């Protein structure tokens, strides 16, 4: 019953991550990961917090290795680990938290920490489940919270440039368009021309929208007042793992000193630095770039189709999340209060 | 009346000597392509496309095939694709396998017919839906849907041995004539194709044979009735005898998905090159779709896949497409 | 029209009483909500009583237009102030509150439809109707909300409960009609697909005997029907207003069919287990 | 079980007294077989339709298998008018098998009630599978022939030589020639066509045969055909005393979808009876029954034991069945084993009175070298018959029992044939061979079963 269904659901989730993913959005990915972790906490037998953390880490390692580019799963796993740590520290008699967990000059000078998760508390599970339910409730409204800040960053008759299809950015722009008039220019983001769809929906809302290929980004940037983009991942230093062609857009914006605003929720923040790991880009089949019907020309030509682009934090002006606006220089703090440094490597 | 779970008939024996003498000590379906056996590629394709029951028919070196399959990912209780291995020493052709399928009444509805050396990432849902709709509109008329891939005739994955030319009614994607162009310099098409369809009789030479079929049980019934029948014999006999029996063969052409059959060493080299260069994504060497600890690797620049515990000498250069 | 009435008799809730509310506005001290079970009276979910952990913005956990289960922590009938807490609500209490609210809303919908049929135009008429029918059961069973729904459920199959009321002829007729229309349990169909075949000398006789042996295991109020789909695959179908024992009865009907057919050197298999078909 | 026909009683039944002209048997089922060796588009089917009316077939499958091989049958009752005033052949009349044994005259022949005389069955095949069906086994496939030549063309048409070669190879001594489609033919044209016909059949088996001109579409001179069936065609000798045997040709699952449990029926197996009489309630064995393979892939056969629930002959219900037509035995076998003609190629007989089950045969074949009665137009090698080769799939036709076979070895003239499915036969039986020339199976020789590999029928 418990195991026979939990293991089956874990296998189904891992297999879906490995091959496809469907039309699932990032919010859906986070919600399903949170449900999986909640069922793991409830169903599996763990005595103390240490065993529960080890089991959660073991499941999260497999879930992450299923698809490294899907960082939302790892983000949710680390969020649950931090929640477990916070609840255990609250029940272990440590008074205030979320400050001594992170390495700090003041904490280092005035003492330290000696972690121990061996003790057993019967009320730990209920507290953890309540915290996870709060996390899910916050997820149900993060998009609305982000969209509610639309009128504070768009003025009348403004030209806004966007790339790809981002549902968060679409909701942001649609909320802004209710009281304001502005012109949106969408780059198609080849080869997966999702921007086309982004242009259709914005056209159904009455927004004056324009479609153009990625080759015209620099040419049109001279007449663009603001840039609003989504992202797939926000790295620990404020960098972006966005759709391909976003680095070029950021460079073009930096040339004209056009502000670049990233509308991304809290669960897209990943504590992984862009050191290396050779697992950043996601290379899909080269059928999208060069068709198979080319012929013998394909036997001596190396075709590469990266999906994601790395945007350094220097080219980003502002991060708009469900908690408000932040500079890329503050992202580190949002790391420390969301994830524990010991949980960075699952 | 929902259709039963999709089933597949996998033929683990090629029933020819196209890999002699390499096949003297190893079955073709166990030859490693990019360090992964071909039957693993076929089983992964079947599982991904949504096949819930698979019948693997092994004749040549069936013991080795069974031993490899039992340790595979698809013979685990957690697998949604139940693999059942049927072995017999009286198999000499695909006709024998299909006659035994009919005798055992294994399949009740449309199933997938593939060989054990087919590398593909094709999702068969659209073709299966078209096949079911055709069989619903016209009862027991269309009996088989072959899967083809758009390609240029000059592509390296098109050997002269397996090259085919198809005369097709483009309005309904119905195969009217099927021919093999091995050793030919002038392709002849009977005028009887131009009888009913006065507009679309497209002669296509741009179709690459993926050797994947969606077959109704009528295919097995006809193989039993015509005991002298390979798949090409069945197709030719069905197209010739359309007057006596009103059966039809249709085709589905995919352009964005990869599919090929490793039927010789030239095709083996071409398919391995395509696999290394991510043409069959997500079936890439680093994806570890076989779920094996010894077949994991990291994918660096220039399609260079490096496994664990690999020592590289000083000054060594891996240019590109190296696993 | 805009006819409305309290779900219960008492006009105000009590402390430590989980209630259903609808968030209406966001303020400084907390979220201004309306109590759904008490004719939409104003209440405030305090910002302090919102989460056990520290919370930076009320919008993190509160969305306008979303229902909530909150425990009352302070009532001032004079000023009209009701203070609600979300932190103190346990998940089991939330489930109980949801079930109670569903039952009370069903009863309220029944009574409102009755009033609309009777062309009631003022809230006083609806309050009187609630006094006659629902709250009488509520304070007879000493269980607000639960009692009225339980008494209404006791009807349909037993209209003897609805005669001690002081209703009129039209009121009683309309109440009976609405309760039977919106409260009569429906019938679910349970279907299973099995395989029965005999390759011995008995042949079709053994299969028919096993099928009839499994067919006779049917309760009078619950018929069991067995039909051929296509040999050796047959279908067993039943229609029952209640489902669990129907699934169970199909289960050991399959068991006895299997036992009988295997007694006669037959072969038995199950294609699809009993399942509720729409 | 059906009114207005002669009563059949098992208690008042004796096998020794039974004769092909018995009134009780003829009243319900055909007793003699007259194969029609004609050609499509020449009235081959139209003649049979005119003679025997229009059939409906009690049981039919949704999918027809081996339609180009199936040996179709058509029953026709032929009656004689007892009034001497009515001139011949108008006294002889053909009708369906559902008619009562006597009906009043429908013509002004000054009274006289028609009386049943004989019941015939037309063995018609869409091709020439009749040839190797009956060419060496003999059995009781038929004892007459109906050679058909149309009138619009000029004898001999390129489709006639094969028919005459067939008539010769079948060793049939009783042949009647029916000149069809002569209605739109001048008298001189008909006379010269008859002269050409007699020149073509000169020195052949069709020497002393009628050349009766008929019109199938307008039903002209059919009574002459009935008269020559009565007189020219002799009564064949049949053996009603031995244990019954039936070669299964058809097989149906009669249970309609969504039927009640009490309405379930067994498997109806149509077939042809060779020697003996089948009785309702008789224990029967069908061989090789269930053929399966072991885990390693070893053939095993379990004969199916059952009881005759009922017997059918076209639309008539029988109590005892005798050779001379297509009899459908409704039995107690599960419909799973008898659905969609899945029992074709099995022998159904009395318990313990069936031949041995063979998987391989060692035959002494005499290979033909040119197709019988074929005009070699242009391609001289097209009509040539190549020698037997290894791994070649032939079509072994032991009587009405069709089965495939792969030639495994040939030494000088002893060929080993590995049958696709095991079949019931005995050592020393006459078999024939066929080869897929193009779009068809054509006879290429015959032989004798010198030896063979047998399989022990496991019984539980």
């Amino acid at each position: 019953a418990k195991g026979s269904e939990l293991s089956e659901r874990i296998e189904s989730f891992v297999e879906t991550l490995k091959r496809g993913g469907g039309p699932r959005s990032s919010e859906e990915m986070a919600r399903e990961t949170l449900g999986l972790l909640r069922q793991i906490i409830t169903d599996h037998r763990w005595s103390n917090a240490g065993e529960l953390m080890e089991l959660i880490r073991r499941e999260g390692r497999r879930m992450t290795a299923a698809q490294p580019s899907e960082t939302t799963v790892g983000n949710m796993v680390r969020r649950v680990l931090k929640i477990i740590r916070e609840e255990y520290g609250r029940l272990h008699g440590r008074s205030d938290e979320s400050d001594q967990q992170e390495s700090l000059h003041k904490l280092l000078t005035s003492g330290g920490l000696n972690e121990d998760f061996s003790f057993h508390y019967a009320q730990l599970q209920s507290n953890i489940i309540e915290a996870i339910n709060e996390l899910l409730v916050e997820l149900e409204g993060t998009m609305e919270n982000i969209a509610a800040q639309a009128l504070e960053h768009i003025h009348s008759n403004e030209v806004i440039m966007t790339i790809g299809f981002s549902r968060t950015v679409e909701a942001f722009l649609k909320e802004a368009a209710r009281k304001r008039k502005f012109h949106v220019i969408v780059a198609e983001c080849a080869p997966f021309c999702q921007g086309h769809e982004m242009a259709v929906n914005l056209s159904k809302a009455g927004i004056e929208t324009t479609v153009m290929t990625d080759a015209a980004i620099f040419a049109v940037m001279s007449r663009v007042n603001k840039v609003i983009i989504g992202t797939k991942t926000i790295l620990a230093n404020g960098a972006l793992r966005a759709v391909t062609g976003t680095h070029t857009l950021a460079l073009a914006a930096k040339h004209h000193s056009t502000p670049l605003i990233v509308c991304a929720p809290m669960f897209k923040l990943s504590p992984q630095f862009p050191n290396e790991e050779d697992s950043f880009h996601k290379f899909v089949a080269p059928e999208e770039v060069l068709p198979f019907t080319e012929g013998d020309i394909l036997e001596k030509v190396s075709v590469h189709c990266p999906v994601f682009d790395y945007v350094p934090p220097e080219l980003i002006t502002l991060f708009i999340s469900n908690i408000g606006g932040n500079a890329p220089s503050y992202i580190y703090r949002l790391m420390s209060e969301l994830y524990h440094p010991d949980d960075h490597v699952l | 009346e929902p259709p039963p779970p999709l089933q597949a008939v996998l033929v683990a024996d090629s029933f020819d000597r196209r890999f002699f003498p390499i096949s003297k000590d190893q079955p073709r379906v166990l030859l490693p392509l990019a360090n992964v056996a071909l039957i693993d590629y076929t089983l992964e394709f079947l599982t991904a496309t949504g096949v819930q029951e698979t019948f693997v028919f092994c004749c040549w070196k069936a013991a080795q095939i069974k031993e490899h399959l039992l340790k595979s990912k698809w013979c685990r209780p957690t697998s949604l694709n139940v693999v059942r291995i049927i072995t017999s020493e009286l198999y000499r052709s695909l006709g024998d396998v299909l006659r035994d399928v009919d005798a055992k009444a294994l399949v009740r509805s449309d199933f997938l017919l593939v060989y054990g050396d087919v590398i593909s990432n094709i999702n068969i849902t659209r073709a299966l839906e078209e096949h079911r709709l055709r069989r619903k509109l016209e009862k027991n008329v269309s009996v088989m849907t072959m899967i083809f891939k758009e390609s240029s005739p000059s592509h390296p994955t098109r050997c002269h041995e397996d090259n085919v030319v198809v005369a097709v009614d483009s309005t309904t994607n119905r195969v009217l004539h099927f021919q093999k162009t091995q050793g030919l310099r002038r392709f002849a098409f009977p005028l009887s194709l131009f009888q009913g369809s006065s507009d679309g009789v497209e002669v296509r030479y741009d179709l690459l044979d993926c050797h994947i079929s969606i077959c109704s049980p009528q295919v097995a019934q006809l193989f039993t009735d015509n005991f002298d029948y390979t798949r090409d014999d069945f197709v030719r006999g069905l197209l010739v005898n359309e007057e006596i029996l009103g059966n039809q063969i249709h085709m589905h052409v995919t352009a964005k998905e990869y599919g090929a059959r490793v039927s010789n060493l030239h095709m083996y080299s071409a398919v391995c090159a395509d696999v290394i260069r991510r043409w069959v994504y997500p079936l890439t060497p680093e994806a570890n779709f076989t779920d094996s600890t010894t077949q994991s690797c990291t994918h660096s620049r220039h399609n260079i896949y490096r496994g664990p515990e690999v020592s590289l000498g000083h000054g060594s250069i891996l240019e590109e497409n190296v696993l | 029209p805009g006819l409305s009435c309290r779900f219960y008799q008492h006009k105000f809730p009590e402390v430590e009483d989980v209630v259903m509310v609808n968030v209406r506005s966001i303020a400084e001290m907390g979220a201004y909500v309306s109590l759904l079970e008490y004719n939409n009276i104003e209440g405030m979910i305090l910002l302090s009583e919102l989460s056990r952990r520290r919370i930076r913005s009320i919008n993190k956990l509160i969305r306008i237009g979303r229902n909530e289960c909150v425990v009352v922590i302070r009532v001032d009938k004079e000023k009209g102030y009701i203070d609600l807490s979300k932190r103190r609500v346990s998940p089991e209490e939330a489930i109980k509150c949801e079930d109670k609210f569903t039952k009370s809303k069903t009863v309220y919908s029944i009574l409102r439809h009755v009033a609309e049929v009777l062309e009631y135009t003022k809230d006083e008429q609806l309050e009187s109707l609630f006094q006659r029918t629902a709250w009488v059961f509520d304070d007879k069973y000493k269980r607000p909300g639960y009692g009225a729904y339980d008494a209404f459920k006791h009807a349909v199959s037993d209209p003897s409960i609805l005669d001690s009321l002081d209703l009129n002829e039209d009121e009683r007729e309309v109440l009976i009609n609405n309760i039977n229309r919106r409260l009569t349990p429906q019938a679910v169909k349970i279907r299973a697909d099995i395989e029965v075949a005999c390759y011995g000398y008995e042949g079709i006789d053994a299969v028919k005997e096993a099928l009839r042996a499994g067919l006779n295991c049917s309760t009078e109020n619950m018929p069991i029907k067995i039909n051929l789909i296509a040999p050796p695959r047959y279908v067993m179908t039943t229609t029952t207003l209640e489902r669990t024992e129907g699934l169970s009865v199909l289960s050991q009907a399959m068991a006895v069919i299997k036992e009988k057919i295997e007694e006669k050197r037959g072969v038995f298999n199950v294609q699809m287990e009993p399942k509720v078909v729409t | 079980g059906q009114p207005h026909l002669s009563r059949q009683d098992l208690t008042t039944l004796d096998v020794t007294k039974l004769t092909p002209l018995s009134h009780e048997v003829i009243s319900r089922q055909a007793t003699i077989n007259i194969g029609t060796i004609g050609h499509v588009a020449h009235g081959k089917s139209t003649v049979v339709k005119a003679i025997s009316g229009v059939h409906t077939v009690r049981f039919k499958n949704e999918l027809e298998r081996n339609i180009t091989i199936k040996l179709g049958y058509a029953n026709a009752k032929i009656y004689k008018l007892d009034d001497p005033s009515c001139p011949r052949p108008e006294c002889y009349r053909s009708c369906g098998s559902s008619t009562p044994d006597e009906f009043p005259t429908d013509i002004p022949g000054t009274k006289g009630n028609f009386k049943l005389v004989r019941h015939v069955s037309f063995v018609d095949c869409p091709g020439h599978d009749i040839l190797m069906a009956t060419m060496l086994n003999g059995a009781a496939v038929m004892d007459a022939a109906l050679l058909l030549i149309a009138g619009n063309e000029s004898c001999p048409q390129p489709q006639t030589s094969e028919h005459l070669a067939a008539i010769e190879i079948m060793k049939l001594k009783h042949i009647l020639i029916l000149q069809n489609k002569i209605d739109l033919v001048k008298e001189s044209q008909a006379k010269e066509q008859y002269e050409q016909i007699l020149a073509f059949v000169q020195g052949t088996v069709a020497e002393g045969a009628p050349i009766i001109p008929i019109s199938a579409q307008l039903k002209y001179n059919i009574e002459v055909v009935c008269e020559y069936i009565v007189k020219k065609i002799p009564v064949p000798p049949r053996d009603f005393t031995s244990e019954p045997r039936l070669i299964v040709i058809r097989s149906f699952d009669v249970n309609k979808p969504g039927c009640e449990v009490d309405d379930l029926k067994g498997g109806v197996a149509g077939g042809s009876i060779l020697k003996g009489v089948l009785k309702v309630g008789q224990e029967i064995e069908v061989r090789p029954g269930i053929v399966s393979k072991d885990s390693e892939g070893k053939l095993m056969c379990k004969p199916i034991f059952s009881k005759i629930v009922s017997l059918f002959a076209e639309h008539n219900d029988l109590q005892y069945a005798a050779p001379g037509g297509l009899i459908g035995v409704g039995t107690k076998i599960d419909p799973t084993l008898c659905r969609a003609d899945r029992m074709v190629g099995q022998v159904l007989g009395a318990v313990g009175a069936l031949p041995e089950i063979f998987t391989e045969l060692e035959i002494s074949y005499f290979l033909l070298r040119r197709l019988l009665g074929v005009r070699t137009e242009g391609d001289k090698k097209a009509a040539k018959v190549q020698k037997l080769s290894k791994n070649e799939v032939l079509m072994v036709n032991i009587g009405s029992l069709s089965t495939g076979g792969r030639v495994s070895a040939v030494k000088a003239d002893l060929g080993k044939i590995v049958l696709t499915n095991p079949v019931c036969t005995e050592v020393g039986e006459k078999i024939a061979l066929s080869r897929r020339v193009e779009k068809h199976w054509r006879l290429i020789g015959w032989g004798q079963i010198r030896r063979g590999v047998t399989i022990k029928p496991t019984v539980d």
